[PDB]
C-alpha cells in the first residue's frame, strides 16, 4: 500500500535546491514511495489537487541538477498564515495521499513545516469533524512526518557548515570581484562591492579572503563606530602606496558598527574619497548572487542531503522530533529542527546584546579561523606587528607537481602570513631541478605577489622532477646556504616523494634536519594524508560545466550518449564526483576497471533508457570514464564497442576534455582552503622548531629515526573540515600504494553506490 | 629609426591589451620602435618613465588580458597648453613623431587637438631653451591614428567599438544568472546596463535575453503613455506563462521630453501592475573579463592597420580614426567621426530621434525593428495578416549548433505574430520519415529558448534524399507553405535537394530557405554561420585554459586539434586570437618541410623564454588537416626532436565548441536571420498567385541576402570535401604569421 | 626475404619491417646487412624526420631509376624502439603519402 513523500522549496530560491528536489524525488522512488512535488511553496498546499500538489516520475526531475533556482517555484505565503488556509493543506495532501512532506529552504520556512506538523491533528480534527476527509483517510494518515532541507545563499542556519547554495553565491560574487577588478587596475581604482548575506557575513568573509580585497565590513566584527575609517584608511594607504593600483572594500549587505547602527556602501565611498581621496564606486552585486547553475559543491551536498531528507521522514514517528539535514565536517547528519532554528535565532540575539564572540562562535565550524586568516595576509607585513618576538624563521616554498587551482592561493597565502608574523619567506622557483640547476631561490616580495591569490597555474613554476634527479647533493648546499628553517612543498605525488626523500635523507645532509610539511594539491586528489588535496573543487568543477555542454549535445540528437575520458590517474575521485554532480548514466574507475560483462549490460540498460526515451527531448546520456579504468578501452574505442553492441538502437561518441580539468581560474573554494592549508603549515613549522633544533646541532650519533625527529616532516591533512598531521614516514610506509601514485584505502567507494541508485543501475 | 608610441586613454574595455600588443609588434616588424605610454595622458605629460620602449614579448599574452596593462589616468595638466608642450618634448625626447591613441570618444577628439598643434608647440620648444631647431627637424609633424576603445559602441561612423561585444557577453551573463531567481519567484527584474547615451548596448541585451520590453534614448519612450504600454507587454506575456519579466533600461534612457526614465521609475510602474519587482544595476562588470573572440579579433586587426596608416601617414593626410564597416577594417578621418557623433546628442537635445538613431551603427535600426516584431506586437494588432496566414515548417539538419533554439524561437513568435502557425519537424528529415511527427509551437512552448544551446526538437545529419517522397507527403499532409531548414552542410545539401524534386514533388514547390547554422562556418555562400561566433568563444575560453597549463609548467607546446571539418576558417580565426605559432589547416600544406620549419620556429623560440610564468605557446590544427599527420603523430614527432628542451601535449577540445549557451551574438543574429526568413517566405507565397524561391540566407561583408541554392551548388565541393569554394581569412593569416611570431623566429633561423 | 619478393612483384613498393631487439639494433643491423636492406633503423639512432625526409627520397629516385623492372623491391628494417611515435604501420602511412604516388609502402610484422 505505497505511501507518499512530497517536497516544496519555501522562502527565497538558492542555487541547488533543483539538485534537492531531483535527489528527493528519485530517493523516495527508489525506496518505492510514490514521489509528489508541491508547485509555488505553501501557496502550493492551499491551492490543490494535481497542478500545485503533481505526482512525479523518475524522467521528471531529468537533467535538473544542471538548472538554477527551483523548477517547482515559490511564492510568499499569504494564505498559509490563517487556518482556513493551514486547514486546505492538510486538505489537500491528504487527498494527495501525501503524509510525509520534505521541505527545502530557509529557517522561517522551516519552522512554520514543524508548526503545520504539531497543528496537524488538530486540523484533521476538524477536517474530519466537517467531512472533507473519509475516515477511512483519518486514520490512514492521522500523523505529518516532516524533515527540513536548509537552502539558502547566506549560510547563517546555525547547526550546518554550508547552507545549500552558499558556496554556489561566493562563486558568483567572486565572479564578479574579479571582473570589477581588471576595470579598477585600469584607472587604479576604488571599488566597494555590496554583497548579500542578509545579517550574516560569511559570504562577504570568504569573497574577501579569495579576492585579497583590502577589506571587509562584516557584521560579527562590528568592531568600530570610528575604528574602521581609520582601520581601513591605515591599511589601505599602506597597500596603495606600496603598489597595489587598486582598492576592493567588501562590504556586508548587513554590516553595522559597534555600536549596532548600520554602515553602509555609501558610508565607506565617503570616506574612500573624503578621507583618503581616492577615485571611488560603488557595486551592488544584487540578486546575480541567487542565479546561476549550482556550483559541484552545492549539486554533489543537496544530492546526499535529499537523499538523507527522505530517509529522515521514512523513520520519523509520531515521538520523534522534527529533523533538519546538515553537514558537520563534511559529514551528511540530522539535527532538531527546532534547537537548530532556536540555536540561530541565539545570533540575532547575541549581536542585539553586543556579545559579538558568541555570535561568531554559533556560525560555522571555521567561521573565525577565516577571520583571522584574513586579517593576518591582508596586514602582512604592512604593520611591523610582527606578532611572533625574533622567534621569526627563514621558510621556503616550492611547488613539485602538476600545476592545480589554489597553489599560488597556497604561496601567496604561506609568503603574507609568514610577513604578518615576521618569518622571511623564500620561493624556490621551478621545483628541485631549477633549484639544482640555477639556484632559483628569490624573496617574495608582497609587491610582486599582487593577484597571485586567485590565479590558475604556477607563479613559481612546477615539474615533476624529484629532489634525488636533481642531485641531493646541489639541493642540500643552497639549502644551508640560504639558511631554511623550514620547507612548506605544495603539489602532488611527486611532491609527496620529494617530502619522503628530503626526510630519508636528513641523516647524511643535516640541512633537511627542519621540519617540512606538505600542503597536498593535484586535481586527482591522490595524496594520502588527506580528503582534499588542493585543486579538486577546481577540476570538478570545470569538468562538471564540460559535462553540461556535452550532454545537451546528446541530448540534441536523441538516442546518444557520451564517453568522457576523465582524469585522476589511478583515483576515480574526480570521476566519481563528478558523475555524482552531473548525473552520468555509467561511471568507469581505475579501482574497478571495466569487465567486458559490466560493459555488456550498460550497453543494454542504455539501450532500453533510450527506447523508453522515444524521441524525447532530453535523454542524452554520459558516460565517466577515468582513463586508468581501462588500458585496454580508450573512450574513443568504447563510444565505438558501443555504438557496435548498440546495433543501431543508439550509438555513442567519445569526448576528451583534457587539460582543461585543470580549470581556469581557481574556485572560491579552492583559493579560501589554499590560504587555511598554508596557514597551518607554517604553524606546524613554528611549532616544531624545538625538537629538530636542539637535536640539529652536531650531525653526531644525536641525529637517529625516533618519531619524535620523523614526526616533523608531516602532510598537512583534512579529514571533514579537520586538519591532521602525519608523518611522512607512517604514510608512505604503511597508507601509500607507492607503485600506483595514490592511497592504499579509497574513501568514497560508498558514493558510488549512491550515484548509482540515483540513475538507476545495476552492478 | 621610426619611433610609434600607443596609449591607452579614457575608460578601458576589453580589447585595448589586445589592440596595444598588435601595434607594438606590427611596428616591431615594420623595423620601427613602439612605446607604451603609461597612465595615458597623465603618463604623456610626466614623460619619460611613464614612456616605455616596449620588447617583442612584452605584449606575450595580452590577448588574453582584461582592461588596459598599460592603465588609463585623466590628466588635469593636460589640459593647459604647458602640459601639451611638456608632453611634445617628452616625445621628441624620445625621437618620437607618431601616437595611436586607443580610446573613448573624448581622448580620440583631444588627439587631434594635439596634432593640430603640435608644429605649433614644436616652436615653443626651439625657442625657450629645451631643443635646438636642428634636433627638433625630423620631429617637425606627428602623425595621430585613433581607435575606438568603448563598451558603449557610441562612435557613430565604426560598425562596432572595441570592448562594445565583450560589454555585452557581460551583460547576458548576468542577465542569464538573474533569469533562474526571477524564474523562482515569478518576479520581474528591471535591469540597468552601462551604455552612456547610447543604446546599442541595452538593445542588443534587450534581444538576447529575451526582454519583455527595453528603454533605449535613441527611441525616447512616450513620455506620458509607456508605462500602461509597459504593463500591457507584461501583462499579456504573463497571461500566455511567462513566470518572470526582464526589461533592460539604458543609463541614457528617456522620453519625449527628455526627462530621464530610470530604472525606478520603470520598477514603480510595474510595481503599480502588482508585480513582485526588483532592479539590478549591473554596473562595472560590464568592464571587466577579457576580450571575446570578437574584440580580440577586432583589436587586433585594427592595431595592425593602425601602425600600416601611421606608416603611410603624410604631412597633408588628416587624423585617421580606424573602424570596420562592410566586417573589413576601414579608416575614416577622425575629425569626422567626432562630429558625427558630437551630433547625436544634438539631434536628441532638439528631440529630434529619428535623426539620432539613423547616425549609430550600420544595423541599429533593423535591430530595434526586429526586437520589437518579435516582442511587442504580439498584440494581435501588427501585421496579423488577412488570412494568407501561412504554415510554416521548421526542421534542424546537422550537428547541433548553439543557436538553433534562439532562432527557432524567433521564427515562431515572428509567426504567431502575423497568425501564421510555425510547425516543429520533429528529429530532422530521419524523424520525419520514421515518424511523420509534425508538432505545432506555441508562444509558451518557445519560452527561454533564446539562450538554450543544442535543439530541442531534435537535429541530425541525415539528408532529405532519404527518402524524399515520404518527406514530401507529409509536408503536404501538414499543409506547409514554406519550410526553414536550419543547419550546416548536411543542410545545404538538403535544400539542393529538395529544390531538385519539385519537378517530381509539387509540395516542394513552397518556398524554402536554409539559415546556415554549423561551428564550422563551411556552408557556401555566406561568411557566417550560426554557432559559429560560439565555438569560437568556447574555443578562447578553451585556450585561455589550457594556455595557463603550459605557462604554470613552463617551456611546454600544445598542440590543439579544433573542429569545423574541411574548412580551416575556425582554425584560422582561432589561431590569430591565440597568437599560435603554427596554424595547420586543409587549406595549407602540412609535409615534412613545414612540421620542421614549425621545430624550428618552436626550438627556436624557446632558446629564450626565461621570462616563463607566462611563457606557453601552441599550434592549431584542424580537424582534417591531414589523414596521416593527426594531432597525436603531430604532438609525438614534435616531442622527440624537442629533445627534452620542451614539452608537448595535445588539446582536442571537441564537441564543448558546440557550446552550451550560444554567445550574445548568436543570440542576436538568430532573432534577424530568422525574421528575415519568415519575411521571405510571405513574399514568395505572395509572388505565386523559380528556383529563388529555394535560397540561402547569406551573409557577405556585412549585406545580408538570399541566395538561389542552384547557382550556389557550384560554388560547393560538394560530394567531396564538403565546404565552400573559396577562403576570405587569408589576409588573417599572414597577419597572424607576424604577431604569432612564427616569422621572427624564422628569421632566426637563418 | 620473402616480404621482398612480394614487393619487387608489385613493382615500386618498399616495406617496413617492424624488427624485434628492444633496445638493441643487433637483429635489425645484421638481418638488414644479411638481405640488403635498403634503409634499416635503430633504437640507439632513432628516426629523424629529416633522414626519413632524405631515405623516402632516395627511395623515391631509387624505384623511378628501376623503372617497371622486375627484382627492385625495397625493404626498410625498423626496430621498434627505434621509434616509439612512429610505428611500422605507421611509417608506411607516412613514406606513402610523402611518396605522392610516385611509390607506396606497406607495414609488416
Ligand atoms: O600534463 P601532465 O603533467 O602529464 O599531467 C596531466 C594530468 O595528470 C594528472 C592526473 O590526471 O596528474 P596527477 O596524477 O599527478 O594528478 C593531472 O593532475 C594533470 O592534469
Ligand atoms: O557529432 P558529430 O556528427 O560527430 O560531428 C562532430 C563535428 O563535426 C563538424 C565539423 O567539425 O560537423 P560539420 O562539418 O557538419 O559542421 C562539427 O559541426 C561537429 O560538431
Ligand atoms: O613475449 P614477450 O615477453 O613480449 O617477449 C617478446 C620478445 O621480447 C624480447 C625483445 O624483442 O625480449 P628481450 O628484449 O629481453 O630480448 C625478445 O627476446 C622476445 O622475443
Ligand atoms: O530577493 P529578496 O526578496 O529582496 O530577498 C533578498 C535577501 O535574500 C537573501 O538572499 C537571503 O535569502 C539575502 O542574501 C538578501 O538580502
Ligand atoms: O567608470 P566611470 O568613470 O563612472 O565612467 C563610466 C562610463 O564609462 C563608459 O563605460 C564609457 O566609456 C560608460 O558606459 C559609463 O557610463
Amino acid at each position: 500500500p505505497q505511501k507518499a513523500i512530497a517536497v516544496m522549496t519555501s522562502g527565497g530560491d538558492a542555487p541547488g535546491m533543483n539538485s534537492n528536489v531531483r535527489a528527493i524525488v528519485r530517493s523516495a522512488i527508489f525506496k518505492g514511495c510514490r514521489a509528489f512535488v508541491v508547485m509555488e511553496g505553501y501557496e502550493g498546499l492551499v491551492r490543490g489537487g494535481p497542478e500545485y500538489i503533481k505526482e512525479f516520475h523518475w524522467e521528471d526531475v531529468r537533467g535538473w541538477s544542471a538548472e538554477g533556482g527551483t523548477n517547482i517555484g515559490t511564492a510568499r505565503c499569504m494564505e498559509f498564515k490563517k487556518r482556513e488556509g493551514r486547514l486546505l493543506g492538510a486538505q489537500h495532501l491528504i487527498e494527495a495521499g501525501v503524509d510525509a512532506l520534505i521541505v527545502c529552504g530557509g529557517d522561517g520556512s522551516l519552522t512554520g513545516a514543524d508548526l503545520f506538523r504539531s497543528e496537524w491533528p488538530s486540523l484533521i480534527e476538524e477536517l474530519l469533524k466537517t467531512n472533507r476527509i473519509s475516515n477511512e483517510q483519518y486514520e490512514r494518515m492521522k500523523h505529518l512526518n516532516i524533515c527540513g532541507t536548509v537552502g539558502s545563499i547566506d549560510n547563517d542556519m546555525s547547526t550546518t557548515d554550508a547552507t545549500i547554495g552558499a558556496y554556489s553565491a561566493l562563486d558568483r560574487i567572486c565572479k564578479a570581484i574579479d571582473y570589477v577588478e581588471a576595470t579598477a587596475n585600469s584607472h587604479s581604482r576604488a571599488f566597494v562591492v555590496e554583497v548579500m548575506g542578509r545579517n550574516c557575513g560569511w559570504l562577504a568573509l570568504l569573497a574577501g579572503i579569495a579576492t585579497s580585497a583590502d577589506y571587509i565590513f562584516i557584521p560579527e566584527k562590528p568592531a568600530t563606530s570610528s575604528e574602521w575609517q581609520d582601520q581601513m584608511c591605515d591599511i589601505v594607504s599602506k597597500h596603495r602606496s606600496r603598489g597595489k593600483r587598486t582598492t576592493i572594500v567588501v562590504v556586508a549587505e548587513g554590516a553595522i558598527a559597534a555600536d549596532l547602527t548600520p554602515i553602509s556602501p555609501s558610508d565607506v565611498h565617503k570616506v574612500l574619497v573624503d578621507r583618503l581621496g581616492l577615485d571611488t564606486r560603488i557595486t551592488t552585486l544584487g540578486h546575480v548572487q541567487r542565479g546561476g547553475t549550482a556550483v559541484a559543491y552545492d549539486r554533489i551536498l543537496a544530492t546526499l542531503q535529499g537523499l538523507e531528507a527522505v530517509n529522515a521522514v521514512l523513520e520519523s514517528t509520531p515521538d520523534t522530533p522534527s529533523p533538519l539535514i546538515a553537514v558537520n565536517e563534511n559529514k551528511i547528519v540530522r539535527k532538531p529542527l527546532m534547537e537548530s532554528v532556536k540555536l540561530t535565532k541565539a545570533v540575532a540575539e547575541a549581536i542585539q546584546a553586543k556579545d559579538f564572540k558568541r555570535a561568531m562562535s554559533l556560525r560555522d565550524t571555521e567561521f573565525i579561523e577565516h577571520l583571522n586568516n584574513f586579517m593576518a595576509i591582508n596586514s602582512a607585513d604592512h604593520n611591523e606587528p610582527k606578532l611572533p618576538k625574533d622567534k621569526r624563521l627563514k621558510i621556503a616554498i616550492v611547488n613539485v607537481g602538476a600545476p592545480a587551482g589554489g597553489i599560488n592561493s597556497a604561496v601567496y597565502s604561506m609568503a603574507t602570513y609568514c610577513m604578518s608574523q615576521g618569518h622571511r619567506p623564500y620561493a624556490i622557483y621551478n621545483g628541485w631541478s631549477g633549484l639544482a640547476r640555477h639556484e632559483s631561490v628569490r624573496s617574495l616580495n608582497w609587491k610582486d605577489m599582487l593577484g597571485w591569490q586567485s590565479r590558475g597555474g604556477s607563479e613559481i613554476g612546477t615539474n615533476r622532477v624529484t629532489p634525488e634527479e636533481a642531485d641531493l647533493g646541489m639541493i642540500a648546499y643552497y639549502f644551508q646556504k640560504y639558511e631554511f628553517d623550514g620547507l612548506i612543498i605544495v603539489g602532488g605525488f611527486e611532491a609527496f616523494e620529494s617530502l619522503h626523500q628530503l626526510e630519508r635523507a636528513r641523516e647524511s645532509y643535516p640541512a633537511f634536519r627542519i621540519p617540512m610539511v606538505l600542503i597536498p594539491a593535484t586535481l586527482s586528489n591522490n595524496v594520502p594524508g588527506t580528503e582534499y588535496s588542493l585543486g579538486s573543487d577546481t577540476a570538478l568543477n570545470a569538468l562538471m560545466e564540460y559535462c553540461d555542454v556535452v550532454k545537451q549535445s546528446a541530448s540534441s540528437t536523441r538516442g546518444r550518449a557520451f564517453v568522457v575520458d576523465c582524469q585522476g590517474g589511478n583515483s576515480g575521485y574526480l570521476a566519481t564526483y563528478a558523475s555524482l554532480a552531473v548525473g552520468a548514466q555509467v561511471s568507469y574507475v581505475p579501482e574497478e576497471g571495466i569487465s567486458l560483462e559490466q560493459l555488456s549490460e550498460d550497453i543494454e540498460y542504455l539501450a532500453q533508457s533510450f527506447e523508453k526515451a522515444e524521441g524525447r527531448g532530453r535523454f542524452g546520456k554520459l558516460i565517466l570514464k577515468s582513463t586508468n579504468a581501462s588500458k585496454a578501452l580508450s573512450a574513443t574505442k568504447l563510444a565505438e564497442v558501443i555504438t557496435a553492441e548498440a546495433d543501431g538502437r543508439f550509438d555513442a561518441k567519445p569526448a576528451y576534455p583534457g587539460h582543461v580539468q585543470q580549470g581556469g581560474l581557481p574556485s572560491p573554494i579552492d583559493r579560501t582552503r589554499a590560504t587555511r592549508m598554508a596557514i597551518k603549515a607554517v604553524g606546524f613549522i613554528k611549532d616544531n622548531q624545538a625538537a629538530i633544533a636542539e637535536a640539529r646541532a652536531a650531525e653526531e650519533n644525536f641525529n637517529a629515526d625516533d618519531k619524535t625527529i620523523s614526526d616533523t616532516a608531516a602532510v598537512v591533512g583534512v579529514k571533514g573540515s579537520h586538519v591532521v598531521y602525519n608523518s611522512i614516514r607512517q604514510l608512505y610506509d604503511y597508507e601509500t600504494e607507492v607503485s600506483m601514485r595514490m592511497p592504499k584505502v579509497i574513501h568514497w567507494q560508498a558514493t558510488r553506490l549512491i550515484a548509482d541508485h540515483l540513475v538507476g543501475r545495476k552492478r | 629609426k621610426k619611433k610609434i608610441a600607443v596609449m591607452t586613454s579614457g575608460g578601458d574595455s576589453p580589447g585595448m591589451n589586445a589592440a596595444v600588443r598588435a601595434v607594438v609588434r606590427t611596428g616591431i616588424h615594420f623595423g620601427c620602435d613602439v612605446f607604451a605610454v603609461y597612465e595615458g595622458y597623465e603618463g604623456l605629460l610626466r614623460g619619460g618613465k611613464y614612456l616605455k620602449k616596449m620588447a617583442w614579448e612584452d605584449v606575450r599574452g595580452w590577448l588574453s588580458e582584461g582592461g588596459t596593462l598599460i592603465g588609463t589616468a585623466r590628466s588635469m595638466e593636460f589640459r593647459k597648453r604647458e602640459g601639451r608642450r611638456q608632453a611634445a618634448g617628452n616625445l621628441i625626447s624620445q625621437g618620437i613623431d607618431a601616437l595611436v591613441v586607443c580610446g573613448g570618444d573624448g581622448s580620440l577628439t583631444g588627439a587631434d587637438l594635439f596634432r593640430h598643434e603640435w608644429p605649433s608647440l614644436v616652436d615653443e620648444l626651439v625657442a625657450e631653451g629645451r631643443f635646438t631647431k636642428e634636433e627638433v627637424a625630423p620631429y617637425k609633424n606627428l602623425s595621430i591614428v585613433g581607435l575606438v576603445g568603448s563598451i558603449d559602441n557610441d562612435m557613430s561612423g565604426t560598425d562596432s567599438t572595441i570592448g562594445a561585444y565583450s560589454a555585452l557577453e557581460r551583460i547576458c551573463e548576468m542577465v542569464d544568472y538573474i533569469d533562474a531567481t526571477a524564474k523562482s519567484h515569478s518576479r520581474a527584474f528591471v535591469v540597468e546596463v552601462m551604455g552612456r547615451h547610447c543604446g546599442w548596448l541595452a538593445l542588443m541585451a534587450g534581444i538576447a535575453t529575451g526582454a519583455d520590453y527595453i528603454f533605449i534614448p535613441e527611441r525616447a519612450v512616450p513620455h506620458g503613455k509607456w508605462q500602461d504600454e509597459l504593463k500591457e507587454v507584461c501583462q499579456r506575456h504573463r497571461s500566455k506563462g511567462r513566470r518572470n519579466n526582464t526589461i533592460i533600461v539604458a543609463e541614457g534612457a528617456l522620453d519625449d521630453q527628455l526627462n530621464p526614465v530610470t530604472a525606478n521609475d520603470v520598477k514603480d510602474a510595474l510595481i503599480e501592475l502588482g508585480l513582485d519587482t526588483k532592479v539590478t544595476i549591473l554596473g562595472h562588470v560590464q568592464r571587466g573579463g577579457t576580450a571575446v573572440a570578437h574584440d580580440r579579433w577586432l583589436a587586433t586587426l585594427q592595431g595592425v592597420d593602425a601602425v600600416k596608416a601611421v606608416l603611410e601617414f603624410t604631412p597633408e593626410t588628416p587624423s585617421p580614426l580606424i573602424g570596420i564597416l562592410e566586417n573589413k577594417i576601414i579608416r575614416m578621418p577622425l575629425v569626422e567621426s567626432v562630429k558625427l557623433t558630437k551630433s547625436v546628442a544634438t539631434a536628441i537635445e532638439n528631440k529630434d530621434f529619428d535623426k539620432a538613431i539613423s547616425l549609430r551603427d550600420t544595423e541599429f535600426i533593423e535591430l530595434y525593428e526586429n526586437f520589437l516584431s518579435t516582442t511587442v506586437k504580439d498584440d494581435g494588432s501588427e501585421l496579423l495578416p488577412v488570412s494568407d496566414r501561412l504554415n510554416i515548417g521548421i526542421v534542424h539538419v546537422g550537428a547541433p549548433s548553439a543557436a538553433l533554439n534562439a532562432a527557432t524561437r524567433a521564427a515562431t513568435l515572428y509567426c504567431l505574430s502575423h497568425g501564421h502557425k510555425p510547425y516543429a519537424i520533429m528529429n530532422g528529415f530521419s524523424g520525419l520519415i520514421q515518424t511523420g511527427e509534425v508538432k505545432e509551437l506555441s508562444w509558451i512552448d518557445v519560452e527561454n529558448w533564446h539562450n538554450l544551446g543544442g535543439s530541442e526538437i531534435g537535429t541530425n545529419r541525415s539528408v532529405a534524399s532519404e527518402d524524399l517522397g515520404t518527406i514530401a507527403y507529409y509536408f503536404q499532409k501538414n499543409k506547409l507553405d514554406g519550410l526553414i531548414i536550419l543547419g550546416g552542410f548536411e543542410g545545404f545539401r538538403s535544400l539542393k535537394q529538395l529544390r531538385d524534386g519539385r519537378t517530381q514533388h509539387p509540395i516542394f514547390n513552397i518556398p524554402m530557405c536554409l539559415i546556415p547554422a554549423t561551428v564550422s562556418n563551411n556552408v557556401p555562400g555566406t561568411e557566417y554561420s550560426l554557432g559559429v561566433d560560439t565555438c569560437l568563444n568556447a574555443l578562447v575560453n578553451y585556450t585561455d585554459d589550457i594556455k595557463q597549463s603550459a605557462s604554470a609548467t613552463r617551456r611546454r607546446v600544445f598542440v590543439c586539434e579544433v573542429q569545423g571539418g574541411h574548412s580551416g576558417y575556425i582554425a584560422s580565426f582561432t589561431g590569430l586570437i591565440t597568437g599560435a605559432v603554427s596554424v595547420y589547416t586543409p587549406e595549407k600544406k602540412i609535409d615534412l618541410a613545414s612540421i620542421r620549419e614549425d621545430i624550428t620556429l618552436l626550438k627556436e623560440n624557446f632558446r629564450h623564454d626565461k621570462g616563463e610564468n607566462r611563457n606557453g605557446k601552441l599550434l592549431v590544427r584542424n580537424e582534417q588537416a591531414s589523414s596521416v599527420y593527426s594531432t597525436q603523430l603531430l604532438a609525438d614527432i614534435i616531442s622527440e626532436a624537442s629533445k627534452g628542451k620542451f614539452g608537448v601535449r595535445t588539446a582536442i577540445p571537441g564537441h564543448v565548441q558546440q557550446g552550451g549557451v550560444p554567445s550574445s551574438k548568436d543570440r542576436v543574429t538568430a532573432s534577424r536571420f530568422a525574421v528575415k526568413c519568415i519575411k521571405f517566405i510571405e513574399q514568395w507565397n505572395k509572388k505565386n498567385e523559380e528556383d529563388d524561391s529555394a535560397a540561402v540566407i547569406c551573409v557577405n561583408g556585412s549585406h545580408v541576402s538570399f541566395k538561389p541554392i542552384a547557382n550556389l551548388w557550384e560554388n560547393e565541393t560538394n560530394v567531396e570535401l564538403r565546404k565552400g569554394f573559396e577562403v576570405h581569412w587569408a589576409e588573417y593569416n599572414k597577419i597572424g604569421d607576424i604577431l604569432s611570431g612564427r616569422l621572427k623566429l624564422r628569421a632566426e633561423v637563418a
